[PDB]
């Protein structure tokens, strides 16, 4: 059956056939990177292969069509390349390869494919800007937005800037990668739906994008400058990770987990009736718990602990919190995924209506 | 009447649907799922900015084996079970064994955070006065 290295588990709507239990693995291969967009998912394997599934309505799976897909599907066109990373946005997908090529497919209304135009694609097209010079550490993608972070700390963003979500000031949008810099190396990037954030090597958090719902975590007097990256100085400790969702933000420090923005479905994890906050708040429920990784969906959140346990909170629709098969209720506090108690959760990615988990049993 | 309604339904298929910003022409939503199928709660995830649109242009692509005299739709927009809007659209005569693209203009506010997952579009499929089917789509604004 399942290899000792574990399996990929899917929750919510992965658009698989029936059934199709929501669990798979790869023969003589292992998952190494997971990504989820609004309605689709990407799996990168150790053998440097890319598997896509979910919605293909904008050709975001890069399979040469816009037809329905009901199972993990290997991208044949990228087989001559060594795929290392993938990012899934609302309707597009970004991929980076070891040879230095970065590819994009899917929706392109605001130039998020980085191809110099606004025409949608159904196959992966190379973004000529990126070469072997750019060693890609991280990719990120939101709603018609794209980002690539290099190993030496340079951040490049493209697509929609109508609300300042790619930090390019007065520009409305760009169809080619443009550098975003504050004069410091960047260590972490996350593109939310209509806002983005990055972490610097000296532990500072910078936010930019739509100044609505408190998701930037800035005081009122700074909200007017939302089109340029601004420091979240209200968090005293050094920041390690950031994850941006639909209308909320999650922040990992070397002391606590912070959330801010909208939490009408429980995605802030701050308690049953705390519906929103414009300033960063510590999740007090897990204050004694060390968190190793944070992940953000449109309206839910996942946390991997120091020992590989997982806590989720937010919108429970379709079972995307990964808690129970019969339970679809919203969770307002971080809730242990007890179905994975006998497992090490190694990777997690959260989408709009789904979640993908790589876990191995003890 | 009951047999004729079932005959039309068995030969009817919605191939695709798009939603465009009426001013710019940019596609805001597109899907290949047959949202006309009764008895199944369909779902659609649309951009929250669609609520800021003055007018939305919808294209419906459908096939029909059966001839129809006056193919038309009655659509009700429900928010938390309360009817907010009632729309009427008329295609007309449907040539048997045909595929057609039907373009309609929908003219336009509550916040997306409340509307999302709480809006149901109820569509009544008519040929003249004969009710062929009733289908429902739950809308998400993200």
């Amino acid at each position: 059956l399942m290899p000792d290295s574990g399996a990929v588990f899917t929750f919510g709507k992965s658009k698989f056939a029936e059934n199709n239990p929501g669990k798979f693995w790869f023969k003589n291969d292992v998952p190494v990177h997971l990504s989820c967009g609004d309605e689709h998912s990407a799996v990168v394997t150790g053998n440097n292969k890319l598997y896509m599934f979910g919605s293909n309505n904008w050709g975001q799976l890069g399979l040469g069509s816009k037809s329905a897909i009901s199972k993990p599907t290997c991208v044949k066109a990228l087989k001559p390349e060594k795929v290392k990373l993938a990012a899934c946005g609302r309707n597009h997908t970004l991929v980076s390869t070891e040879g230095g090529n970065v590819y994009a497919t899917g929706g392109n209304n605001e130039g998020q494919l980085g191809l110099g135009d606004t025409e949608e694609r159904n196959t992966f097209h190379v973004i000529s800007f990126f070469t072997s010079e750019h060693k890609i550490k991280q990719l990120s993608a939101g709603s018609n937005t794209s980002a690539a972070l290099t190993e030496d700390g340079r951040l490049f963003m493209w697509g929609d800037n109508s609300e300042g979500q790619i930090g390019l000031k007065n520009v409305s949008n760009v169809c080619v990668p443009q550098q975003v810099t504050i004069g410091k190396p960047v260590s972490w990037i996350s593109c939310g739906y209509y806002h983005s954030a990055f972490v610097t090597t000296d532990g500072e958090l910078y936010v930019f994008g739509e100044p609505e719902n408190g998701k930037l975590g800035l005081p009122n007097q700074l909200l007017g400058n939302h089109r340029t990256p601004q420091l979240v100085s209200e968090i005293p400790e050094k920041v390690i990770q950031v994850a941006c969702g639909g209308e909320h933000t999650v922040v990992l420090t070397e002391n606590a987990v912070y959330t801010f923005g909208l939490g009408q479905f429980g995605q802030l994890g701050l308690g049953t009736f705390l519906f929103e906050t414009s300033e960063p708040k510590v999740i007090e429920n897990i204050r004694d718990q060390t968190i190793s990784y944070i992940s953000c969906g449109e309206n839910h959140t996942a946390l991997i602990t120091d020992i590989g346990l997982m806590y989720t909170f937010g919108d429970g629709r379709h079972g995307k919190l990964g808690l129970g098969l019969e339970n679809f209720t919203n969770h307002f506090i971080p809730t242990l995924c007890s179905n994975f108690l006998r497992f090490i959760v190694k990777l997690v990615a959260c989408g709009g209506c789904h979640m993908v988990v790589f876990a191995a049993p003890h | 009447k009951d047999e004729r309604a079932r005959e039309i339904l068995r030969g009817f298929k919605l191939n695709w649907m798009n939603l465009r910003d009426a001013e710019t022409g940019k596609i805001l939503w597109q899907g290949t799922e047959d949202l006309s199928v009764p008895g199944v709660e369909h779902e659609a995830r649309v951009p929250k900015k669609i609520l800021k649109c003055k007018a939305v242009s919808r294209e419906l692509n459908f096939s029909s084996t059966e001839q129809m005299e006056k193919f038309r739709l009655e659509q009700k927009v429900y928010f938390k079970g309360q009817c907010l809007e009632e729309w009427f659209f008329e295609f007309g005569f449907v040539i048997p064994n045909s595929t057609n693209t039907w373009q309609s203009l929908i003219e336009a506010m509550m916040p997306a955070s409340v509307l999302t997952g709480n809006v149901i579009i109820e569509t009544k499929f008519f040929d003249d006065d004969l009710l062929v089917s009733t289908s429902r789509v739950r809308l998400f604004y993200v």
